[PDB]
């Protein structure tokens, strides 16, 4: 048996283990036989560029799928009334009424209803037609094939790096700050002024004519001049029809700021001098590290040097420059966090704020879009903290941090412990008793007697950014403030419209259960903190294991001894710590669905009266949006629903089967399988086939991880399966 | 040596016995003289009961043949048992007592095997060792 | 649906010929010694 | 009036919640005949009923759009007793509880055997513990001042780092 | 020949083309294409356990 | 993989060319018969009612899949059984798919293997690279043409077949 | 089973708030509440909550309040045991009070 060829003790295994084992190690490069330093950092190069190009590969096949089978061209002409189709269906096991339900779009043939809002992304970019679709997808597969070169080209002999260039940080911080950020913005924002903007006023920009349309009457005369005004006069009328030249502007750059008023969306001249000023700005950042010429900073120096004299910090950042250079898990667990808080922006922003023509009245791809960005960053801000256990357990040396920040971290572990618990248990129990408290108090038919905290610090916040509805009468929201006077001229008037309509999810209305559910979301976060930072922390080791370091970070236990060690490794609080993540982006995905819903319906004091207790929860969003979901098939007959209304129940199969994994444990299973390898072995006419590995039950972290598999897959499935086909019966 | 001429105790067989890797891969032997005829649970599941003089078994696992050694000589003060491993090619290796002391009780000629000279608490971290093949131990 | 005759082709072709070859290829990867 | 609520006391949909209320008591009172237990306490329901709404219509409480209680809680004196006040009296007896039962804990250490203490109270001390946590913080503060509340660092037990 | 003979049976009976006139050609289309996956799962059996 | 005649041998070149040269036979004898109309109800759209859901195609009208081309691929998968039995049962003389790990291979032939007329190796390895090549062409010119296939080969052919 | 059974008759446990039935469904509410408890013992290990209590264990030293009886996680075999009572009370009081509700209203 040599199919893990990286590893010896797993390819020794005589059991199934070893297939398992194999397949959950294959790209823990760190822990295989005889990897060295610049072989991993190869390796990973290679796989980094092997996963651009399976993105690069998706993208094209998104764009594809769309060119061929689509329906974009009759879209763009009517984008509010015309059902956007992700892809087509070939399925044999369909009867004809399934085929016939299926049928919409305005195509001869089953389609699936798409949800990501590619259509609104597409069309806001400037593509109309299905050619350009094409072109698109080919110009992705061509890049990923070129990827895929450049990775088999960077690991052949005189191209392999050596560990000086992966660990050059300076040069890598100021490459990818001012051309990977800086540049890639400025030719983003050279697109939209190029070919987006013109594209939105019904002029067609392509490659065959790009160099002969200007963008601008002008031309590049304002902008080598000086008078870069210019560009900002003139520009789309509040009558403007999108994708034609009547109501058409000539500007290029504004800050009008607020929403186009027939798109619902954000102006594609802000988008041009928002990129293009990203572009600068990251620029000006990506000169700032010395590669070659003496000027620039030195990232160890800066690090070194920021002590506080006070003393408070210990030695202050001294050793983090090596810590962090040589240990690619702090790395990660670095990238990872950044990433998801940015993902959360992203989620919250583009509801708040959305760039793309017509997609606020698509309530469906709203939903879709927030909930997956938002379980997206959930993964990601766990698989921070967790790859910072793996940090603390493979590559934190305490003799090269002697009285270190994380040093001291580790000192005061106890504090931060014991005060992230304080905090979790404070949120928990005022929360869940302000909720029981309200369900007790309408149950007994006394709803006045409800304990409904007004969130007035939101709600001032709100008035501070121009929202007049609390009557608060401060910063813009005051027409005598220094802030209103200072912004009156450049962007307050789209702003202060936008913001004080009713028709958009800019700053919406906030009450109690707004209070309350934002609330349980802290108590959510805090309390997933506190698993994971404590895993973190206790990782190297504990008073039950004080060795814990020795066993690496992921084991099944310590056995029975000392009064029992189940769980105790880090990898068992990344597993505990998953279903709190899950929870959370449950409660916060809820909240949004249940509040956007009834705000859609125009029954937002539905929401308002029935968000502060569970019951309000439980019946006037969970049951009540229920039935077109479990009405996708029935005794009567079945319509498009039909496959949510299958994965629903999908879902709600594979969910359970998890807890068989995290409920029943080994032992027993073993004994199963003697069992069964008995009944195996003494039956005739089947003895004469014989296993070559032999079957044994699954590993205790195998199981907890494979329990943890099935459980998040109904998670998933069940949350997206009710979000898609609620909001298509309620509103599509 | 292991006399394959011993009998063995009346038993009425089971399921519980042992599979094709015993004649495959490995198996296992315990003897034992006991003073009478007596019965005893047999740790694979079942009772059999042991006749007066010597006594022959064969098990699938070395950890049955010490559970039912355990079980003899809390049960029945029986001491001199062997534990033996056998092969399908024939080759017979003693294993328990493996110098004929027990483990429990120091001899003569035992040497250390895995001791370690200072307390755990002085084992190395793992970033001292990666891309090293030295021991956390020291 | 321009070139339909091609998901016809391919669907059966992806979802029953390439996993069987995937998992028996596989397999004998896996087990061989 | 603050963060566009209105007063309870002049809300017409406050009145609508008092009118239902009253209305939905009052179809169960119908059923009944007057002098039988029901109507007395469906009467007197009502009456709970109407001075409920009547005693938070005159305390100066905001209701919103919903016709419900709102309470404010960002710091002003003129909703202070919403929830600063009712705060300090949890404050009051929450750190009495700790302090007793803190002072229990520094008696128990000192007895034969302190598990048995631990499981089987000494109902006299316990009730000395219990009257002295009437001026808990004055106490606590010149426990924390005196070095007897917080221990150095180089006496506690902790893991290796 | 009996495995082979007795799978025809279930897949003309129960199958999607049952009530159908080309029941029978469908299920025993079903059987052979059932008897070359069982072929296949022979084949490799042989090819990794035997030296 | 290698070991067994699967891959760039010489084996398998030699089953490919076989394979090239029946390909060729039936693209010949299919353009014939196409032209000459001796397919019966050639534009006959299959119904879904009948033959299952496998008939769709999800064209533009008719929605079926046609008669000619479902008797295109039942010939196509007579031969397909016919290939799985003497995969796996072959004739006890007949040349076999898969070779035993012992195996000698053949050698390779070079440019041009010695040119022996008849019934012999050479002949037949020479007209299987001839017609794989001509498949090669033939898609080619098919697809830079728009030409269909089987008016490609009656072109090719001077309309002889049709 | 979804739907014209567990939908439908779990209409009169979630409406009956104001009403005389309302604490069936405080209790229902109460039952899901427990049983989702229960899975924190259930799906759990005694290692992790060990270290936990050590932490609170540091905190209630650091004021010299750490009692004379240590505290220690419940034992494996009381962690099965506890999240076992706590996910069948929550089965079956859920049960109990979506039957008893329905089979008042309409019965
Ligand atoms: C200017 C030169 C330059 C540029 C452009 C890059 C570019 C890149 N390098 Mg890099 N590199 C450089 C110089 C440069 N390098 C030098 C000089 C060195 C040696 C010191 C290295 C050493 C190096 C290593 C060792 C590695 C890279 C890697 C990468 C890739 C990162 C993965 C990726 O695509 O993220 C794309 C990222 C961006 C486009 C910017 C970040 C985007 C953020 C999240 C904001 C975007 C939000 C926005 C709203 C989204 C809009 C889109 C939405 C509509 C869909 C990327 C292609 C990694 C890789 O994958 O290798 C193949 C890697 O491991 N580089
Ligand atoms: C870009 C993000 C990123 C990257 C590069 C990695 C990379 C890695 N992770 Mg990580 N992880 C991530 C995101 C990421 N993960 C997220 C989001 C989570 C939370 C769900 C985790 C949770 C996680 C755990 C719990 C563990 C890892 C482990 C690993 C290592 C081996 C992976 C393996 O064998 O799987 C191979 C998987 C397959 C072949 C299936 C396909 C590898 C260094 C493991 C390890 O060895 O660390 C010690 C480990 O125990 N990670
Ligand atoms: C009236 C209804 C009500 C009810 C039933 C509860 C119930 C509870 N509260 Mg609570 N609380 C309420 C209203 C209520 N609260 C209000 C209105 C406030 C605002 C002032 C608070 C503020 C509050 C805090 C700040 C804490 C609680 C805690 C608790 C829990 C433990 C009780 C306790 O103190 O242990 C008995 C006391 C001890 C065992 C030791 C004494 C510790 C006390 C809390 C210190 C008080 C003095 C200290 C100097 C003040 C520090 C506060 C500072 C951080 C702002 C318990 C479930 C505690 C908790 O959840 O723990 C995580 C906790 O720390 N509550
Ligand atoms: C609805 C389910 C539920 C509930 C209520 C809890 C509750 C708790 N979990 Mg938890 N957990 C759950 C499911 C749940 N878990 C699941 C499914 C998992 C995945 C395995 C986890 C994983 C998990 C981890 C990994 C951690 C927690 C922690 C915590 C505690 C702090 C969080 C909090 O809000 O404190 C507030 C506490 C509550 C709201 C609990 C309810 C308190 C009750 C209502 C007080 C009244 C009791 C009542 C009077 C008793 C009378 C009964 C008698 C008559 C018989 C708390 C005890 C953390 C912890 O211990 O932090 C200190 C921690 O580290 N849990
Ligand atoms: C990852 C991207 C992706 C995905 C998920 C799909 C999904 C699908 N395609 Mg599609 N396709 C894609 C890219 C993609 N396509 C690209 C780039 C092309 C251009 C060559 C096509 C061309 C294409 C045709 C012509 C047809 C489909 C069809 C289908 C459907 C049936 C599956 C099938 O027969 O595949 C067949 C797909 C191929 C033969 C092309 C391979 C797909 C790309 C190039 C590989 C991507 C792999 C990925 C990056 C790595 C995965 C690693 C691991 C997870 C396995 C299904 C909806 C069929 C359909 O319409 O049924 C309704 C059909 O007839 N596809
Ligand atoms: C994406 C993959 C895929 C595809 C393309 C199909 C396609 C089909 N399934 Mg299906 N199926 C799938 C996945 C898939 N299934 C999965 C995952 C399951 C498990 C839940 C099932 C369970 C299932 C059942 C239980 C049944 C089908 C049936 C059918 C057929 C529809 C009825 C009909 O007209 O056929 C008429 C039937 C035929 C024309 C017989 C086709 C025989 C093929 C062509 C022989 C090929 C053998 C093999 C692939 C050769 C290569 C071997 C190599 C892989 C080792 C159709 C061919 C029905 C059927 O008729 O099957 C008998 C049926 O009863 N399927
Ligand atoms: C003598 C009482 C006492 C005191 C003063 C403290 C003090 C403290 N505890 Mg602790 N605790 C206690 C009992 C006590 N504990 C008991 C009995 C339990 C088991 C339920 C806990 C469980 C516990 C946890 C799980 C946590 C704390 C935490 C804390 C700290 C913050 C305050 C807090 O969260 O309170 C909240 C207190 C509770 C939730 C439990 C209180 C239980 C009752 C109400 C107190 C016992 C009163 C006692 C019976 C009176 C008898 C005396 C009489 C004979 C005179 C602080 C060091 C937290 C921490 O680490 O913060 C830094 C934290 O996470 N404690
Ligand atoms: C299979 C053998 C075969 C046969 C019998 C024919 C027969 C014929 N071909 Mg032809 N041809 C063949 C193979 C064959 N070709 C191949 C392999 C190609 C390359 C793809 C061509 C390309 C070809 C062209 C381009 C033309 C013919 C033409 C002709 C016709 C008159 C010229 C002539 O005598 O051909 C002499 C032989 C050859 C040209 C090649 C041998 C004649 C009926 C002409 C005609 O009238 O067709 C419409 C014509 O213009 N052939
Ligand atoms: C555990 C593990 C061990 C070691 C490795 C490891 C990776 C380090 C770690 C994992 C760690 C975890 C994951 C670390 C990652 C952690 C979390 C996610 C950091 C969140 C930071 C939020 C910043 C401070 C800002 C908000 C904006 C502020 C400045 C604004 C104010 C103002 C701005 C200007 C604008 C307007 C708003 C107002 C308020 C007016
Ligand atoms: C001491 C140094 C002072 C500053 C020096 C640098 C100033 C900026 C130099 C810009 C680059 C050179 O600019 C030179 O080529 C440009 C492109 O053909 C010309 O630009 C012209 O053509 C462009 C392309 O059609 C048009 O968009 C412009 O509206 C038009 O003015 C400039 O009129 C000319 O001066
Ligand atoms: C939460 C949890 C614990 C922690 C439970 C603690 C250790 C015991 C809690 C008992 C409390 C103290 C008694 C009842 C709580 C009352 C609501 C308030 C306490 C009253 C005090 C005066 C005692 C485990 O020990 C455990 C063990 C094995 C698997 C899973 C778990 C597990 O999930
Ligand atoms: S029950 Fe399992 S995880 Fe817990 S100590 Fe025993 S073997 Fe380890």
């Amino acid at each position: 048996t040599k199919f893990p060829k990286f590893s010896q003790a797993l390819a020794q295994d005589p059991a199934t283990r070893r297939i398992w084992y194999g397949l959950a190690t294959a790209h823990d490069l760190e822990s295989h036989d005889g990897m060295t330093e610049e072989n991993l950092y190869q390796k990973i190069f290679a796989s980094h560029f092997g996963h651009l190009a399976v993105i690069f590969l998706w993208t094209s096949g998104n764009l594809f799928h769309l060119a061929w089978q689509g329906n974009f061209e009759q879209w763009v002409l009517n984008p509010l009334k015309v059902k956007p189709i992700a892809h087509a269906i070939w399925d044999p096991h369909f009867g004809q009424p399934a085929v016939k339900a299926f049928t919409k779009g305005g195509v001869s043939y089953p389609v699936n209803i798409a949800t990501s809002g590619v259509y609104h992304w597409w069309y806001t970019i400037g593509m109309r037609s299905n050619t350009d679709l094409y072109a698109g997808s080919l110009f992705l597969l061509f890049l990923a094939g070129v990827f895929l070169f450049a990775g088999w080209l960077h690991l052949q002999p005189k191209f392999r790096p050596g560990l000086s260039w992966f660990k050059n940080n300076e040069s890598r911080l100021n490459h990818h700050l001012s051309g990977l950020f800086g540049f890639s913005s400025l030719a983003w924002s050279a697109h939209l002024i190029h070919v987006a903007i013109p594209e939105a006023r019904g002029q067609h920009v392509g490659w065959d004519n790009f160099t002969k349309v200007a963008p601008h009457p002008a031309g590049l005369q304002p902008f080598f001049s000086g008078n870069w005004g210019v560009y900002a006069a003139a520009p789309d009328t509040t009558n403007h029809i999108f994708g034609t030249s009547e109501g058409a502007g000539t500007a290029i750059l504004t800050f009008l700021g607020g929403f186009h008023p027939q798109t619902q969306a954000l102006w594609l001249t802000d988008i041009a001098h928002h990129h293009l000023a990203i572009g600068v700005v990251f620029i000006f950042a990506g000169h700032m590290y010395r590669t070659n010429w003496g000027i620039g900073h030195s990232l160890k120096e800066i690090l070194d040097a920021h002590r506080p004299p006070g003393g408070r910090l210990g030695a202050g950042h001294k050793g983090i420059f090596e810590t962090l250079t040589n240990s690619l898990h702090f790395q990660l667990g670095l990238a990872l966090a950044s990433l998801g808080v940015i993902t959360s922006l992203v989620a919250q922003h583009m509801y708040a704020l959305p760039s793309y023509a017509f997609i606020a009245k698509d309530y469906v791809t709203q939903s879709a879009l927030y909930t997956h960005h938002q379980y997206i960053a959930g993964f990601l801000m766990v698989g921070a903290f967790a790859h910072g256990a793996i940090f603390f357990v493979r590559d934190y040396d305490p003799e090269q941090n002697k009285n270190n920040v994380l040093a001291r971290i580790l000192d005061h572990k106890e504090a931060i412990i014991s005060h992230l618990s304080w905090v979790s248990l404070f949120l928990g129990f005022h929360t869940l008793g302000i909720y029981v408290h309200n369900d007790v108090v309408v149950a007994f038919g006394t709803p006045e007697k409800q304990i409904l905290v007004e969130p007035v610090f939101a709600q001032w916040i709100q008035a501070s950014s121009g929202k007049a509805l609390y009557g608060f009468d401060v910063f813009l929201s005051s027409s005598n403030s220094v802030a209103t006077n200072a912004s009156s001229n450049i962007w307050l008037p789209g702003w202060l419209e936008a913001i004080n309509s009713g028709k958009n999810s800019l700053f919406l209305p906030i009450g109690p259960g707004d209070f309350l559910i934002h609330h349980a979301i802290a108590l959510a976060l805090h309390t997933t903190t506190l698993i994971l930072v404590k895993g973190a922390l206790d990782a190297r080791g504990s008073k039950l294991m004080p060795d814990k370091k020795d066993f690496g970070y992921s084991f099944p236990c310590d056995g029975p001894g000392r009064g029992g060690t189940c769980d105790i490794s880090a990898w068992d609080a990344f597993y505990l710590s998953m279903f709190w993540m899950l929870n959370t982006i449950g409660w916060v995905t809820f909240y949004w669905h249940w509040k956007h819903v009834t705000i859609w319906q125009g029954n937002a004091g539905q929401f308002n009266e029935s968000s502060t207790y569970i019951m309000g929860w439980l019946r006037d969003y969970l049951w009540l949006n229920s039935s077109p979901l479990i009405n996708g098939y029935n005794p009567f007959g079945m319509n498009s629903l039909s496959v949510w209304s299958w994965m629903f129940l999908f879902g709600h199969l594979i969910w359970a089967t998890g807890f068989m994994f995290l409920i029943s444990w080994r032992g027993y299973w073993q004994e199963l399988i003697e069992t069964l390898v008995w009944a195996h072995e003494r039956t005739p006419l089947a003895n004469l086939v014989r296993w070559k590995d032999k079957p044994v039950a699954l590993s205790i972290v195998q199981a907890r991880l494979v329990g943890l598999i099935h459980f998040t897959a109904g998670y998933i499935f069940t949350y997206a399966a009710f979000v898609i086909a609620s909001t298509t019966g309620k509103f599509g | 040596t292991l006399n394959l001429q011993i009998p063995s105790p009346t038993f009425e067989g089971s399921t519980g016995g042992w599979l094709r890797a015993a004649e495959v891969e490995e198996k296992y032997a315990i003897t034992w003289t006991s003073p009478k005829e007596q019965v005893f649970e047999m740790p694979t599941g079942g009772a059999a009961i042991m006749r007066q003089g010597e006594n022959l078994l064969y098990l699938a696992r070395k950890e049955q043949c010490l559970a039912l050694a355990t079980q003899v000589k809390n049960s029945f003060k029986i001491t001199d048992y062997k534990v033996y491993r056998i092969f399908p090619s024939g080759e017979v290796q003693y294993l328990h007592p493996k110098d004929g002391v027990f483990p429990e009780k120091v001899n003569a000629g035992r040497v250390g095997v895995g001791n370690v000279s200072h307390s755990i608490g002085k084992n190395l971290n793992p970033a001292q060792i990666k891309f090293t093949s030295k021991s956390f131990n020291g | 649906m321009t070139a339909a005759y091609l998901p016809s082709i391919l669907v059966p072709i992806i979802g029953l010929i390439f996993p069987g070859l995937v998992m028996a290829f596989a397999f004998i990867y896996i087990e061989q010694d | 009036d603050v963060a566009g609520l209105t007063p309870c006391g002049e809300s017409k949909e406050f009145a609508r919640r008092l009118d239902g209320s009253v209305k939905k008591l009052q179809t169960r009172l119908k059923k009944y005949e007057a002098g039988t237990p029901p109507a007395l306490a469906l009467q007197k329901q009502i009456d709970k009923t109407k001075n409920r709404f009547d005693r938070y219509g005159k305390a100066g409480l905001l209701c919103g759009t919903d016709g419900l209680p709102h309470l404010i809680a960002d710091g002003r004196w003129s909703h202070s007793g919403e929830f600063v006040i009712p705060g300090l009296f949890f404050l009051y007896v929450a750190g009495w509880i700790g302090w007793v039962g803190r002072s229990y804990v520094l008696f128990a250490r000192t007895a034969d055997k302190p598990t048995e203490k631990e499981i089987i109270i000494d109902v006299p001390v316990a009730l000395s513990f219990v009257s002295t946590g009437f001026i808990w913080p004055f106490s606590a503060f010149k426990e924390f001042t005196s070095g007897n509340l917080i221990v150095p660092a180089d006496e506690i037990t902790v893991s290796p780092r | 020949l009996t495995h082979g003979y007795f799978l025809v049976g279930p897949f003309y009976k129960l199958g999607p083309l049952r009530n159908s006139d080309v029941a029978l050609l469908s299920g025993f289309f079903s059987a052979l294409g059932l008897i070359i996956i069982l072929v296949a799962c022979l084949t490799i059996y042989g090819v990794v356990s035997f030296e | 993989f290698g070991g067994r005649g699967l891959g760039v041998t010489v084996n398998a070149e030699r089953w490919n060319g076989r394979h090239a040269m029946f390909g060729i036979f039936a693209m010949v004898m299919t353009s014939y018969m196409k032209g000459h109309g001796l397919i019966p109800d050639a534009d006959k759209i299959l119904d879904v009612a009948q033959w299952g859901s496998l008939a769709s195609v999800w064209d533009g009208a008719g929605n079926g899949i046609s008669n000619e081309r479902a008797i295109i691929l039942i010939a196509h998968v007579h031969v397909l059984v016919v290939s799985v039995i003497a995969a796996v049962a072959p004739f006890g003389f007949q040349d076999t798919l898969v070779k035993e790990k012992g195996y000698t291979p053949e050698a390779p032939a070079g440019l041009i293997p010695p040119f022996k007329t008849g019934l012999t190796p050479e002949a037949e390895l020479i007209n299987g690279r001839l017609a794989m090549l001509g498949i090669i062409s033939i898609v080619t010119a098919s697809v830079f043409t728009g030409t269909p296939v089987v008016d490609t080969i009656n072109l090719g052919m001077g309309k002889i077949l049709y | 089973w979804l739907r014209d059974f567990l939908w439908a008759q779990a209409s009169q446990v979630i409406q009956s708030y104001g009403s005389a039935l309302s604490a069936y469904g405080l209790i229902f509410l109460g039952a899901h509440f427990i049983w989702a408890f229960s899975l924190m013992f259930l799906f759990s290990g005694r290692g992790y909550w060990q270290e936990l209590i050590e932490s609170i264990v540091w905190a209630h030293n650091k004021l010299n309040v750490a009692p004379a009886i240590q505290p220690r996680a419940l034992s494996i075999t009381q962690g099965r045991a506890v999240g076992l009572a706590h996910y069948l009370l929550g089965g079956i009081g859920t049960t109990w009070a979506f039957f008893l509700a329905r089979i008042i209203s309409v019965g």
